[PDB]
């Protein structure tokens, strides 16, 4: 195309006969290049996918639903049931009985003395205590002051003590399993604990003031010791009286104490009569302070008649005895026997002597060289 | 009679060994350990053979620390003291005795039977002939006992074992002591308490009897003459003595309770002029072959059926006091 | 004068031939009584200059006035080729047939050419030239070549014979070769006339022996591109 | 150029095997039309000079004319001074001495003839003229008033008149030669041309007011008259008094105006001394006019002593004479001499008498038929 | 003396002469006409031949009309009158006297000599000896005068005259006067005038003699007593009388001018009591011969060194009243 070329513009040159053939060449290469056709806009363009999926799955994994507790579940109770029926043995606190050496004040009014003794009446370990030792176990007695609302006692707490009420109420409260029970009220009178006065063991029930109130206590092993020491201080005095009785001499140390544990003793006011000339002979008699005048109305000494009045035939003090006879013999009294001033005698049925020791006469013939001497003492002169 | 010929013998036996205890006896290393039941609320109490013997005892664990505190401690000491110097067929054996910084250990004799608390309360009460039988061996014990002025006082269905050989072993002397004259701690179980325990008048012998009595009755009648449900009201009962027999009971019997639960000691049988005779020659036990209970040869109408490690202190403690033992 | 011999300038384009050969074919296929009047096939040349060599020695003389002009035509084309463009046809008087030599620039350098050929011939004692005008032309034909053709009604070339050939660009001619030919002897093998001696004016022909190279071209591609636009 | 423009393109084509050759067109001719780079300008700046020059002496001068100057200076030339020049005399105008016959009228007020004396008192004319003359000089003084750029004398003018300035002022110039200087100033005082009253002479210098003033003017005719007239009368009246005297009566003409020439004049008021007793006796009186008291001391009369009081001797009056032995002797005067009232005496020196007219004593005896008359006039009782 | 001889005989040929003018004397065809010396500032002098005898005159022309202008035409008609009856020695004389139509011709004598105002200017001033030859001969001539009571009132060296004989002789009386009593003219040279003519008191013969004074004062000294540039100041010296005199004057001369120039009448030479004999008899004329001077036989002692045509009226003017001529 090179000829062809340069002939084109070599011919167009003749034509137009350009004065600037470098300028014409300029335009006339550009007019040609300019009539080739063509340029083209750019096409819309669109974007499509299309895909086909073919795949089979054996395994899933589903999991659901969620978990919520609302509150706690109680635990079960066990199969399993157990029975006991078995008890312990309760024991009191141990003490020396025998005096040691001497070595508890608590006020109190006349009234309030006096009403104390009213509520010990029927309770048992009060109930038959001697005028002695009910006073030194009042004596022993502590106030207690309670505001209201107080617990005196609470059920299944360890007990020590008694208490009588002398101000205030109080409500009883009883729980049996799981139930609570307001059993009964107290107003101003009552007691209770006894039990705690002979050993240790868990308060039945639960006691509240309802008011500001006073009670009176009384510690178990203070209420024991008074008791203990008076009775083992009395034994040895019981014992002592029936040792210096010479009939008497032949008994064993445990013989004595047989004695000593029933023997019974007797206050007579000056003048009233002791024993009565007459009526049956049960039991003797050893004056442990005191005098006693033995009378004798002589008529039972003939045939019918005479005296009918009033004779003294012996006069007894501290340490000595009377009525002896009755354990020899079953005749009736003698004689009258009657206190000279005031009188405190130990007195000793026979049958119960018996049983325990068997007959008198027996016992008096036990140390034979003093069978004859005993014999003359109680069938003799004087 | 023999009677006086056995308790010389037998008072001579055991005055020579009371004033005199057999202590430390055996080593434990003779011993070993098989079960272990001795628990329940107090003591530890294992089961143990023996060495060249082989033989079986129930070894009671004391520690020697242990003491000191709860009620007593010569309640037991004292309690030890008996055991080894008694000798009697229906009492239970102190086999060993011995201690040291573990300190106190009781080897008792150990009997494969069966509890009397269990028997009775099972079959609900024995027949007559059948208690007789029993009761015979607790007066004969007794009898024993009192002859060398010990009392037992916890006498209870509770502390009686029924041997493989179907005999009464008594077992607990917690609350045995020897006493010559008088005595006064409250102590024993409710039912069985006499009336002059629970008002502090002095006791000895005739608590003993008193709750033979009471233990004669429960097991004819299956429950005892003075029951309530509270503590209270049975010392009330038992201070008045008002007693009520079933209608089962024989007439010897009636009489023979009648007496024994007296609370006027001047006429409680035992306590009486010929003490334990009144008992022996009464009408209920007419039967009775006193020897051959004693023997043991009579035939007894039931026979019963039949853990941890610890160690010393390397170092003896207690031992400033627990001499004697 | 009649001439004998003469300096030839050969046509060596085969286009040119080629197309003188279709032309007289031409004609031929018209009328092929005319068959003896084409001039043979190899024989195409211009003639330069006519003259008499007479003898041996004369021959000789003409093959040294011939070499003795070569330098004057380099002289006279003063570096450029010259180049004989062959376009169209004409006729003497109808009896002779020929392609024309188209004008331009190249007629009177082959004219002084002729001039001093025939000065130089002359000078070495050789009639030579006419007194006529020199007028280049390429023959095709000559009646009297085929004497029969009088003899039988055919005394001059029909214009028509030849009508589609007049304006045919036959092609272009560079001078280089010059041949002195014998006019009455024998003939080449190839159809040229009997040559006595040759020279070539070319450098063949280069103003400067080594090569451009190529370059030049670009003038005669350019060159060529104007005369067809014309 | 066509076929070589084309041959550019083509020989790039066919070394560089372009893929386009129209393309290859458009680049080639378009950076062949950028390619010239023809256009091109050109500043110039240049220093262009001649390198040599030849120099040859010129002759010529330049002048300048400086500016005119005036100037006049003061030049005195003496021209073969003399001292040789011929006097001309000088004449007044004629005029009969001796009073025609009574055949000048300008008012003056006090103060301006007061003031006309004292602008006379040294002017020689006037110096030593009686009382009378004077007034009859300033009586024929007549005014002249001028203004101001008048000309009062001209220099060279003749003269005629004296004057007196009254008010005004006045320049004074005097030409010397060809210069004239304005050489002094009159402020309403001074006078001038007092030789015009002598005769006729050219004014010495020019007078011109500068102001309005007034002149006193005096002709010299008019003042020659006056006084001639006057002294001629006053000789004439001389020449009688000394003619009535008989002790003269022997003189001659020419003897007595040689007297007349020189004899004084004096006034004397009423009772002054004219005569002292006791000095020297040098002249002699003729009373004209009043009288005249001679006394004596009547103590020259003697030897020593007596009247030493006032005697008159004699008495005279107009026409007579006293002192006359003045003239006859040479002792002091024998008396004294008073004016009587008012008194006017011709007063002569006896040696000036002498020296004109030889001693009285000869005079007196030329008559020698009245000598003996004349002695005893003289030296004679009354 | 012949003085008084002289004199008498003088004023008898005076007062003859005086009272008959010799009127018209010669005929002015009797002398012809020379030189023409006459001009100056007024009359026309011309020199003159006579006739017969042949002689030299010196003719004033006074033409009759010329006259009645000027000052004065009296001082001329009795100015004739007194040449023509005065004769002396050293005063020039009236030859002949005529008029007519021309009228008033005076034929002077004449004498080819020199002025004395040019002489005195030239040599400065005479000696002593010298000036007192001339003075001598002016005091004659005033005697003279004064004889005839004429006083001349114009002495001055311009009105002297030296003749060929070397004596003065006086010329030009045009202020000559006779006069007996007192007359008052103003008149003569200022340097010569009297202090009485200046001050108007009326003169006589005085006058001459004091004039005299300056007269022989510049002749011994070559300048007047009283000059001065200015004529006023020349008065006021003349005046005050008083004066300068050279050193080289002697004392005789200062003597006498001391008594010519008194101002005061009463001491004035020539005025006094012996008249001119005051100075003749004057020391410094006492070498002077008063006869040998007026006979002129006194030797010298200076020898001095030696127009147009006017007609008549042929009829007589002014005649009618220049009759007396």
């Amino acid at each position: 195309g090179l000829t062809e070329l340069l002939q084109g513009y070599t011919v167009e040159v003749l034509r137009q006969q350009p004065p600037d053939l470098v300028d014409f060449a300029v335009e006339y290469f550009t007019r040609l290049r300019e009539a080739r056709r063509q340029e083209s806009d750019t096409f819309i363009v669109s974007p499509t996918t299309f895909h086909t999926q073919e795949s089979s799955a054996v395994p899933v994994i589903e999991e659901d639903g969620e978990s919520d507790s609302d509150s706690e579940d109680a635990d079960l109770e066990v199969p399993v049931p157990s029975k006991f029926t078995r008890r312990v043995s309760v024991c009191a606190e141990t003490f020396n009985p025998d005096e040691e050496e001497e070595d508890v004040v608590h006020p109190k009014t006349d009234e309030q003395r006096c009403r104390l003794q009213e509520a010990c009446k029927d309770i048992l370990l009060f109930k038959n205590l001697d005028q002695e030792q009910l006073s030194q176990v009042l004596d022993a007695m502590f106030e207690k002051i309670v505001k209201t609302d107080e617990h005196v006692i609470d059920q299944g707490d360890d007990g020590d003590n008694f208490y009588v009420i002398e101000r205030g109420t109080y409500d009883i409260l009883v729980t049996k399993d799981n139930q609570t029970r307001s059993v009964g009220q107290y107003d101003n009178r009552g007691s209770f604990g006894e039990l705690a006065l002979m050993y240790n063991t868990p308060r039945a029930a639960t006691i509240i003031a309802t008011s500001e109130g006073s009670l009176w206590g009384l510690d178990r092993v203070t209420f024991r010791r008074i008791i203990v020491k008076n009775n083992a201080k009395k034994r040895k005095m019981f014992e002592s009286f029936i040792e210096s009785v010479p009939l008497f001499k032949s008994l064993e140390m445990s013989e004595r104490m047989k004695i000593v544990d029933v023997i019974g003793e007797k206050i007579y006011k000056d003048g009233e009569r002791i024993i009565a000339q007459g009526e049956k002979a049960d039991s003797f008699y050893i004056i442990e302070s005191g005098e006693v005048s033995i009378l004798i109305r002589s008529k039972t000494k003939s045939n019918k008649n005479g005296g009918n009045q009033e004779v003294e035939i012996a006069h007894c003090h501290k340490g000595q005895y009377f009525g002896e006879l009755a354990l020899v013999t079953n005749k009736p009294r003698a004689a009258s026997a009657y206190a000279v001033g005031d009188v405190k005698c130990l007195v000793m049925d026979v049958q119960a002597f018996e049983r325990l020791l068997g007959p008198c006469m027996d016992i008096m013939k036990r140390n034979i060289s003093h069978y004859e001497e005993q014999l003359v003492k109680m069938f003799g002169s004087n | 009679e023999s009677v006086k010929e056995f308790l010389a013998k037998a008072k001579e036996d055991f005055l020579k060994k009371w004033e005199t205890p057999s202590q430390n006896t055996a080593q434990l290393d003779q011993f070993d350990r098989i079960k272990t039941l001795g628990t329940g609320s107090f003591g530890r109490v294992m089961l143990v053979k023996h060495k060249e013997s082989g033989n079986h005892y129930a070894m009671k664990i004391l520690d020697k620390q242990k003491v000191v505190k709860l009620k007593q401690i010569e309640h037991t000491l004292n309690e030890k003291r008996i055991l080894q110097a008694v000798n009697f067929p229906f009492l239970v054996k102190l086999e060993f005795s011995f201690k040291d910084n573990s300190n106190l250990y009781m080897v008792m004799e150990y009997v494969a039977g069966g509890e009397m608390f269990s028997h009775l309360r099972r079959i609900g009460r024995f027949s007559e002939p059948h208690a007789r039988f029993y009761a015979a061996q607790i007066v004969l014990t007794f009898e024993y006992l009192h002859s060398l002025d010990l009392i037992y006082r916890d006498l209870k269905p509770e502390n009686l074992l029924i041997d493989q050989q179907g005999y009464i072993q008594v077992t607990d002397f917690g609350f045995a002591k020897r006493v010559k004259g008088r005595t006064w701690t409250l102590c024993g179980t409710p039912e069985y308490l006499a009336p002059e325990i629970i008002l502090s008048k002095g006791y000895n012998k005739a608590v003993d009897w008193w709750a033979l009595g009471v233990l004669i009755y429960e097991m004819a009648a299956g429950y005892p003459p003075f029951f309530a449900d509270q503590p209270i009201q049975i010392y009330e009962k038992i201070v008045s003595g008002k007693v009520r027999f079933p209608s089962h009971f024989s007439s010897d019997l009636k009489d023979l309770l009648r007496n024994l639960l007296q609370v006027d000691l001047t006429k409680r049988f035992g306590n009486l002029k010929n003490g334990v005779n009144d008992i022996k020659n009464h009408k209920w036990f007419a039967t009775t072959d006193w020897i051959a209970i004693y023997q043991r040869k009579v035939e007894a109408p039931f026979i019963p059926k039949f853990e941890e490690e610890i160690r010393v202190s390397i170092n003896e403690k207690c031992g400033k006091e627990f001499t004697e033992f | 004068y009649q001439p004998n011999y003469f300096l030839s300038i050969p046509i060596t384009n085969k286009k040119i031939t080629a197309g003188i050969k279709v032309l007289q074919n031409s004609i031929l296929r018209q009328d092929n009584r005319l068959t003896k009047a084409m001039v043979g096939d190899g024989s195409f040349h211009i003639t330069l200059l006519v003259m008499q060599l007479l003898n041996e020695d004369e021959v000789n003389i003409g093959t040294d006035a011939l070499l003795e002009l070569k330098p004057f035509v380099e002289e006279i084309l003063e570096g450029k080729h010259l180049t004989l463009p062959f376009h169209g046809i004409g006729t003497f008087q109808g009896q002779v047939g020929f392609v024309k030599l188209a004008d331009g620039d190249h007629v009177s350098a082959l004219l002084e050419i002729a001039e001093t050929a025939k000065r130089t011939f002359q000078e070495k004692g050789i009639l030579a030239g006419e007194s006529r005008t020199f007028k280049p032309h390429l023959t095709f034909m000559k009646l009297s070549k085929a004497p029969m053709l009088w003899k039988k009604g055919v005394r001059k070339i029909e214009p028509g014979l030849y009508e589609q050939f007049i304006d045919h660009r036959f092609g272009e001619e560079i001078l280089y070769q010059i041949d002195l030919c014998s006019m009455l002897k024998k003939k080449q093998s190839n159809g040229y006339y009997h040559c006595e001696s040759s020279i070539v004016i070319g450098e063949k022909d280069r103003k400067e022996p080594e090569d451009a190279e190529l370059v030049r071209l670009s003038k005669r591609l350019v060159e060529n591109a104007v005369l067809k636009a014309v």
